[PDB]
């Protein structure tokens, strides 16, 4: 969906 | 108290349970410790990526934006981050 991502971990 | 390395840890202890008001309360209180002059081999871009994020979950709409631009500022390179400010300059009509 339309949004930012953070650090994976 | 415990070092900035130490706090980053707790910090990213808490994002890794999903837990991002733990979150921020770890990654702020290592953005004052780095401030400080205090030691660390951690680098603020890296407590800007967490905490960046941690903020938006938690509903805090221009301080999310300001940080990724900090982010940004301290780590040009970094993809994500720039997919990150242009999606919150289009969500706050911030461009």
């Amino acid at each position: 969906p339309p949004g930012p991502a953070g650090p994976p971990g | 108290m415990l070092s900035v390395d130490d706090c980053f840890g707790m910090g990213r202890s808490a994002y890794n349970e999903g837990d991002y008001y733990h979150t921020v309360l770890w990654m702020e209180q290592v953005l004052k410790q780095l401030d400080a002059g205090e030691e660390a081999t951690t680098t603020k871009s890296q407590v800007l990526d967490y905490l960046s994020y941690a903020v938006f979950q938690l509903g805090d709409l221009h301080r999310a934006l300001e940080l990724t631009r900090r982010l940004l500022s301290l780590d040009p390179s970094h993809e994500r981050a720039g997919g990150n400010l242009r999606y919150f300059e289009q969500l706050l009509e911030e461009e």
